[PDB]
């Protein structure tokens, strides 16, 4: 029996080093065409716990159609298992399959719709495959996926809140797909969770992406991009210089509606941004970015109200709400007050006479807080300057950084 | 021999330099070790242009028995006036013209940087930081007297 | 004409006369340095492409 | 435009607003701060992915 | 150095605080004739501390604690910058095929 | 303290699951436990997602949105009038009425932070209280109050020191 012949040669090796030779034998593959592969797998997993049957699992998954017969419940048990239990750096010298049989099982899944029994499984599925937690793989736009396509946002907020510094090679493959998925569905995330400062980031690094082709995924983050600065900031931000110049030939002119959007978004006037917006109201449903360009028609209001402090200091509500055309001393009224729950400015209310106050004086820079902060700031500015010096000291003792 | 009593201020020791020249058309052979010293954008030039024509020597100081004894004896009541020293405001005026040089030859560093005597930009680096060394020792010297003396509460 | 050095209270009808100086000069020193900072930072992260 | 000032219309009184220099050095400051790290960060991941050689290819 | 000066001159005044609190404990328990000069002296010298623990001193103190906080903060980003600038010019050399 | 683990918990149990599908008591003390914690977006993903079928199948989840909808809007009188309108045996109680607690001392923050001048009635309604033992309970807090005109006036309310500076000499020296 030639499967039994693979089994002892994979035992022999197990225990025993020769890991490239190990390596090379499950890239042996192509003569596993018998179907009885569970007794055979269900032998050689108490010792050494799991740094094998990868191979075996992922040709169970590659089937693409009507995979593991009715027992499909007990192939994901499998999986979940073999992922929970492997453990160890052992399997990080095949990992190129890991993360091809994780991008098998987030398909399964999303087809199946149920994408979140896999997100506790693309979330053990990381720590045993990155080298550290300032490593992106392939597995977090899988991850990002799959907690996206159901509204759990949360699980993904310890993945995406690290700052990513180096990108595992995966054996060969991880193409651009996974990191613009990664670095767009991230902002998707924060989006949807109402964090622009981050959101704008994470759609600013999906568009810089070195490319000279039009990509489906960078259409519909330049897009987004321009939606979130309008919201967060009033301008759309200048991108960075070292940004491909394909974007500044293809992608500029297919998104047209929204620089549109962006042009009437610096005339301050509510109508005619009203009127653009169900103007364009098909468009705008079709690219799926709907709700969004309403909150940039709502954040249109708060930023005339803003810039009302710029000029006055005390203002009737009557005559307040006939600059921003709010049409309403009450809907005046509410708009401040609910700007002040939130923080954006600094004014009071008289019902008395009516009349808004705005103070603009926060707070002055003499307190063991704001010493804390700046504390912070520096604190975060020498670990950066840390790693800068620790991975420059690399590149100072490369062998190929001699010659030149 | 040249003094700076400002930097002698701001830097808790004396800033003193004995010099001596060479004859006219005598060329030192090397030997130049050429310790960095800051020196303003205005007043670059002259230091460079005219920096192999002396040598520094070797300073020492000295004093008398007599000397000796009385500083010894005059501490014990001298050792008041570096507790109660206050170096941070006594220096000021100097702090803002050396953060106005700085920023200067920053812009030179850009500039350079942006065009196509070397590093300029290592130079800047070495006066910001001995600037910010100056003023966090004068921060931490006001913090030990707080320590010392505001929170003894009775 | 910069002869009075003061301004104009109009609703109390009096004139105050600016006699504090404060240390502008530092302020002053820390927005430039900011502005080279800012500058200099953004050209040395364009400098890699 | 060069004027800088207030205006009050309760009272209907233009009041002249002086602006002090600390406060908004230390905010322009905190400002620039957060923006150099952030641009930090960015090219730290733009030299990680110039070094690992990923770009968007014709298919 | 600048802690060993500092040091130096706290030393000084711990040996006399000391010496002056063994006076004062000796003459409590009974070892020295009881004077009473001396004692009022130390007593007016015990409440004399804190020293200015009032408002408008805390105010300034963290005027220049802060001050100084900001000026350390663009020290630090200007070394940074000048790290990440021998960061690039490295992997410039490194990393691009001329 | 008491809620923050068990709101812990329940995202765990919900993560975890039998397939996906959590039992409705943990999707509806989840829900609550958001609505608690004013993560309004955490409470109207968690209602997007929950199945049509459980749903239908309980109906205190139409009045935990219900809630949950009154305080999306910042319509205090409607999430007053909406909390006492239903109720379960032990397992929202204690947490609705800590939901409660915590809109009324919300409400009174920000009346004493955005207001110098409030109609008695319109504090009462803030607040929810009905006007009488408000206006009554105002001034043994400070608040002052005058009658005739009901206008409520607003009032507004280490030795590691060394370390740091040593740390940050030694970063910039090197």
């Amino acid at each position: 029996s030639a499967l039994e012949q693979f089994v002892n040669s994979v035992r022999q090796l197990s225990a025993q080093g020769q890991m490239t030779q190990l390596c090379e034998l499950i890239n042996k593959s192509g003569e596993l065409l018998a179907k009885n592969l569970s007794h055979l797998d269900t032998v050689l997993g108490a010792l050494d716990v799991q740094e094998h049957s990868l191979g075996v699992l992922a040709v169970l998954f590659v089937k693409f159609s009507m995979p593991s017969v009715p027992d499909f419940e007990t192939l994901f048990s499998q999986v979940q298992l073999f992922i929970s239990t492997c453990n160890g750096e052992h399997i990080r010298y095949a990992t190129d399959t890991f993360a091809g049989l994780c991008h098998q099982l987030t398909n399964a899944l999303v087809e199946r719709k149920q994408p979140l029994r896999g997100i506790g499984i693309l979330k053990q599925a990381i720590d045993k495959m990155q080298m550290n937690t300032n490593q992106l793989t392939s597995i977090h736009a899988d991850l990002c996926q799959l907690c996206l396509l159901a509204k759990c946002f949360k699980p993904a907020l310890p993945y995406l809140d690290v700052d990513m510094m180096d990108i595992c090679k995966e054996n060969g493959a991880y193409d651009a797909k996974h990191f613009l998925c990664y670095y767009y569905y991230g902002g998707m995330i924060y989006t949807g969770l109402k964090n622009f400062e981050r959101a704008l980031y994470f759609y600013e690094q999906a568009i810089t992406t070195p490319a000279m082709a039009v990509s489906h995924i960078m259409l519909e983050s330049y897009k987004k991009y321009i939606l979130v600065s309008l919201i967060l900031l009033g301008k759309v931000q200048q991108l960075p210089k070292y940004t491909s110049q394909i974007v500044g030939r293809f992608i500029k002119p297919l998104s047209n509606a929204y620089h549109e959007l962006a042009q009437v978004y610096s005339t301050n006037n509510p109508s005619e941004l009203r009127n653009l917006v169900n103007k364009h109201s098909e468009t705008f449903t079709r690219d799926n970015n709907m709700g969004l360009v309403k909150q940039c028609l709502s954040s249109l209001y708060k930023k005339n109200i803003q810039r009302l402090t710029k000029t006055f200091l005390t203002l009737s509500l009557q005559d307040m709400a006939s600059r921003v055309q709010l049409s309403g001393p009450q809907e005046a009224e509410k708009y401040v007050l609910h700007m002040i729950e939130d923080g954006e400015i600094f004014a009071s209310i008289n019902q008395k006479d009516g009349m808004v106050s705005f103070h603009d004086n926060p707070e002055k820079y003499n307190n063991p807080a704001m010493l804390h902060n700046i504390d912070q700031e520096m604190l975060k500015c020498i670990e950066l300057d840390e790693r800068l010096k620790a991975m420059d000291q690399e590149i100072t003792v490369n062998p190929q950084f001699v010659q030149k | 021999v040249v003094i700076d009593p400002t930097r002698t201020i701001s830097a808790g020791k004396v800033n003193l330099g004995a010099f001596r020249t060479y004859p006219k058309g005598y060329k030192p052979p090397d030997e130049g070790p050429s310790e960095y010293q800051t020196i303003p954008l205005n007043k670059i030039e002259d230091f460079g242009v005219h920096c192999k024509q002396y040598y520094a020597l070797e300073v020492s100081y000295f004093k008398s028995s007599l000397d000796r004894k009385l500083l010894e004896l005059l501490w014990n009541k001298y050792w008041v006036n570096t507790l109660s020293s206050s170096s941070l405001l006594t220096n000021a005026d100097y702090t803002t013209g050396q953060v106005f040089d700085l920023s200067e030859k920053l812009e030179q560093s850009e500039a350079q940087l942006g065009r196509g005597s070397e590093d300029k930009l290592a130079k800047a680096t070495r006066d910001s930081c001995k600037t910010t060394i100056e003023a966090i020792h004068g921060l931490m010297s006001q913090v030990i007297k707080d320590k010392l003396f505001n929170q003894i509460n009775i | 004409d910069n002869t009075i050095h003061g301004r104009i209270d109009q609703v109390n009808q009096l004139l105050e006369l600016d006699h504090q100086k404060r240390g502008g000069a530092r302020y002053t020193a820390l927005d430039k340095w900011t502005n080279q900072l800012n500058s200099l930072n953004q050209a040395v992260v364009s400098k890699l492409a | 435009g060069l004027i800088s000032a207030r205006v009050d219309s309760h009272s209907k009184i233009l009041y002249a607003r002086d602006v002090d220099q600390r406060s908004t050095t230390f905010e322009k400051s905190l400002l620039m701060g957060k923006e150099f790290q952030r641009r930090a960060k960015a090219m730290m991941l733009r030299a990680a992915v110039l070094r690992n050689q990923i770009h968007v290819k014709s298919p | 150095e600048h802690l060993i000066a500092q040091h130096s001159a706290i030393k000084m005044l711990h040996s006399r605080v000391k010496l002056i609190l063994e006076y004062v404990k000796a003459s409590e328990a009974g070892e020295v004739p009881f004077n009473h000069e001396i004692l009022r002296e130390a007593y007016a010298l015990c409440h004399c501390l804190p020293v200015l623990s009032t408002d408008k001193f805390k105010t300034d103190f963290y005027d220049q604690c802060n001050d100084v906080g900001l000026m350390a903060y663009l020290g630090t980003i200007t070394k940074t910058c000048n790290t990440m600038n021998q960061f690039v010019n490295k992997f410039n050399v490194l990393y691009d095929r001329q | 303290f008491s809620f923050k683990k068990l709101l812990d918990q329940c995202e765990n149990q919900e993560l975890e699951a039998p397939g996906g599908i959590a039992t409705p008591p943990v999707y509806g003390q989840l829900l609550a436990l958001y609505l608690l914690h004013n993560d309004m977006n955490n409470a109207r993903y968690l209602w997007k997602r929950i199945p049509p079928a459980i749903k239908s199948a309980n109906s205190e989840l139409g009045g935990i949105w219900s809630v949950g909808q009154r305080i999306w809007q910042r319509d205090f009188p409607g999430i007053y009038t909406t909390i006492n309108a239903h109720q379960w045996s032990e397992t929202v109680q204690p947490i609705m009425e800590a939901l409660r607690d915590a809109t009324r001392r919300r409400a009174f923050a920000l009346v004493s932070q955005a207001y110098t001048s409030i109609i008695a009635d319109d504090f009462a309604a803030f607040v929810g209280l009905p006007v009488e033992e408000a206006v009554k309970g105002i001034l043994e807090q400070g608040w002052q109050a005058d009658s005739t005109t009901r206008m409520v006036l607003p009032r507004k309310p280490n030795e590691q020191q060394l370390a740091r500076l040593t740390d940050y000499v030694a970063f910039l020296e090197n």
